[PDB]
């Protein structure tokens, strides 16, 4: 007794391998019930009409249209297999105004389709809300991560400023912007590497450059080794990475809030 | 001004004061606009202009689609329904006894497809991914015609997967794909269908659409 | 009147180009004064004995042994040039027990060298302290950066857990360790990619794996797009980067506290 | 037990009960150890054993250094003084009228060099980088001998830079560098010196030190 399970808006229908109806349980004509029943069935939860049908039939093997239903029904003690686009399910759809009438879901065609139309409007409105709810659940997370990154930038960059100041304390008040400061440490290390030509790569004009070069020449800081700079550069590069990560999240946030 | 029956059922042509021709469908919902398109009144009947620059299907007609499988009473599965520009016209052609099932993935776009379908009892809109026909299988029905217009690298097999679920044997499919030969040009997709389908026509959509072509096929 | 400036423990000596003494001012025989005077002269600060000498001499051009002294003396209004290893400075060192006596810094050789020896012990003890002070100024910074990184790891990883939970909420209680959790998000993304074979790459045994695979199968979470995962992975990879950065700082810290 | 004058001033040899020879310097500070080395008493005089496995210079002697420029009264600049193993022995040879200026970069190591120099009035220790001879120029003096033992890729020019500051004309330099030919083996360093120096001997330090060789030179 191999049965093919058809689960439609109209209800739960049992078919044999030649496309004959063995037994059926019709859905109630309730928009809310059918809508929410279709939603769980996308995840692979059987219709409550299916559960009743598989009781008063109880076949040797049931074949199903959705492979997420397989393990759910194998918890109820059925032998369950999956056939993607079976002849029998096609045979069900070929007959589909008519059988809605035959199993008494609709009194005629006009009202089957009137109900089908009411249904599809509810079902997609439901899925709209929930797609909108998920989308902006994801967007607040992106927003809050940006806050987390902001806070972190201030933290690490205040650490870098204190740490690097042992070598070149003068620079801290000369570079307001955390990204510019991190860039100088990351790029040039030693205050002794700073040249006119390299500071232009950051777009500073004559006054800023000559102030910074002056500070490095007359600097009060200590000499440092390549291992010392190296460790400081781990913080400096992390700050740069986070500015980068912040910008990419803002692109994500726009495209999605859009 | 004048309106004329074409070769194809429920598809008409306007003749204009300026000397130009425009495609045209009979309005299933009188007085109500859809997407800014013009309403024209000839001999008591209201027609909606069908802009070939916005709609791929109108494009194909003027580029010489020989036979159009979308006629009165046609059941269609439309993948890529978008905001409703072109299904609104199939809904005109289809008339009330035909049915158009419209599948669309994008929330923003779908929101506008609701407005169209609310006023049109033969349009059944669905937010769903066309990659998973099992997620609207519980709602649709078998169809005479599979219309497919997605911007996906793998449109063809997606179309094929849908066909084996929904398309009646000897039904037809219109697929929207990305000079001196005939259809060597499109052998990759031409062949992939042939493993189970039957090409009838491939139409270049220039200068109406300069990115896409259309394949009319027959499911064996 | 081209003069060569010699600055030694013994004091400030002026030489002509042929190695003849023009004038001199002897240092006081005080360990503290000479020690601290030598320290500033490493930075390029002239001896207070030099300042007095360059007054009662005041030559057309002074040549110096250390090129950091050049701009410092060009602020006092001298024409100043640098000659690295000049014949004249060599001539000074060739005569160096004797001239300590000649300019009256030492009464004889025995006491010159007795003082030289006392001096070198103070000078290096001074430089030891200050090298030790700088070293562990750098080490507390490394320590505090590790604290900053710890705090940041907890912050970002609590953000990731809340964010990723929209997709796979079950995992949060199944992975205690922040690094393991970040690794799963970073490596596999979709809870649907998780296989037996991939979870072994993290060293989980049978019980952990089958629990996690079970949770993904029966999961309550939402479907997500590749852009959504992508944004979450920016946080996940940052967490991994920080674990990495923390380990490298601990290596630095050991080698240096050593 | 017996102690014998070698070829070289103030360098001696012990004969032992077991039949072995060890190098040996006269102790400038009786009864006081330096680095765990043994103290030996022959005919009223105390000698410090000179372990060739720990000291590169003792190594060279036994590998056949022909002439040793470090004798009584010698003024030496020692770059790489370390914890004091080998300068302690030059301080023995040098005796009181000679002077050893010891330059060392590493704080940990220098801290132990202080202990040695405290008890030895002819050792003048300096924490300084040998790359910057201008930073101890105000303390040292011209020397008869430049000893150089740093683990640096560029030991030679560093040695050369120091030489032109400190080494007397016709003074000598010992430099510690990283089978059938003579000194083609070391042409890179051999030549670089020749631009102003004069090689006298290159000594392989195996099996005493299996990583380093020594160059004895003459500043022209
Ligand atoms: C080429 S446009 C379709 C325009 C359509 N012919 C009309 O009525 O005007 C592609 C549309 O398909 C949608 N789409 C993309 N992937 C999809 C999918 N997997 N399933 C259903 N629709 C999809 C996009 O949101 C987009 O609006
Ligand atoms: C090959 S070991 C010298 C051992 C030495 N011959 C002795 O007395 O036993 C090298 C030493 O030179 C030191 N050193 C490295 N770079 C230096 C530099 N630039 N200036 C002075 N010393 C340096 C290191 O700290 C190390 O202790």
């Amino acid at each position: 007794v191999k049965i093919y399970l058809i689960e439609h808006v109209i209800g739960a229908v049992a078919y044999d391998e030649n496309g004959n109806i063995v037994d059926y349980i019709t859905n109630p004509r309730d928009l809310g019930k059918i809508t929410e029943e279709l939603l769980n069935n996308e995840k692979g939860i059987p219709f409550s009409a299916t559960v009743e049908l598989l009781k008063k039939v109880n076949p040797q093997e049931v074949v199903v249209e959705n492979e997420a239903e397989v393990p759910k029904l194998q918890a109820l003690g059925y032998r369950v297999s999956y056939e993607p686009y079976s002849k029998v399910s096609r045979i069900f759809r070929e007959s589909l105004p008519k059988v809605a009438i035959d199993i008494k879901f609709a009194s005629n065609e006009e009202d089957y389709y009137n109900f089908l139309h009411e249904l599809s409007l509810e079902y997609t409105r439901r899925k709209l809300r929930s797609a909108a709810q998920k989308r902006d659940l994801l967007a607040i997370q992106a927003v809050r991560a940006m806050d987390d990154i902001d806070k972190t930038i201030n933290l690490f960059s205040e650490r870098l400023r204190e740490w690097y100041s042992i070598h070149f304390p003068e620079l801290d008040k000369l570079i307001e912007d955390h990204e510019e400061y991190a860039t100088i440490v990351s790029r040039f290390g030693d205050r002794g590497f700073l040249t006119i030509d390299s500071l232009k790569e950051l777009g500073f004009n004559e006054q800023r450059i000559n102030r910074i070069l002056d500070a490095a020449k007359k600097s009060i800081g200590a000499d440092i080794s390549e291992d010392d700079l190296s460790a400081m550069r781990m913080i400096a590069n992390t700050i740069l990475d986070l500015y980068n990560i912040r910008r990419n999240l803002n692109n994500y946030l726009e495209g999605v809030m859009k | 001004i004048t309106v004329k029956q074409t070769n194809m059922e429920n598809i008409y042509e306007c003749e204009f004061n300026d000397g130009s021709f425009r495609l045209c469908t009979r309005n299933l919902v009188p007085n109500f606009n859809v997407y800014g398109e013009r309403l024209i009144k000839y001999e008591g009947v209201e027609y909606r202009e069908w802009n070939a620059f916005r709609s791929k299907l109108a494009g194909a007609i003027l580029k010489g689609l020989k036979t159009n499988p979308i006629r009165k009473g046609t059941k269609v599965l439309y993948l890529g329904a978008a905001s409703g520009t072109t299904i609104s016209h199939v809904s005109d052609i289809i008339e009330l006894n035909g049915k158009a099932y419209g599948v669309e993935f994008s929330p923003r776009v779908v929101r506008e497809l609701l407005l169209v379908a609310q006023r049109r009892p033969n349009i059944f809109p669905l937010l769903a991914d066309a990659r998973f026909p099992q997620s609207y299988k519980s709602v649709v029905e078998n169809v005479d015609v599979l219309y497919v217009d997605i911007a996906q690298p793998d449109q063809t097999d997606i179309a094929i997967y849908n066909a084996k679920f929904f398309l009646k044997v000897n039904g037809d499919m219109l697929l929207v794909i990305k000079k001196d030969p005939k259809e060597i040009y499109k052998t990759e997709v031409e062949k992939l269908e042939n493993s189970n389908f039957e090409t009838i026509q491939i139409i270049n959509l220039d200068p109406y659409d300069k990115d896409h072509a259309i394949v009319l096929s027959k499911y064996k």
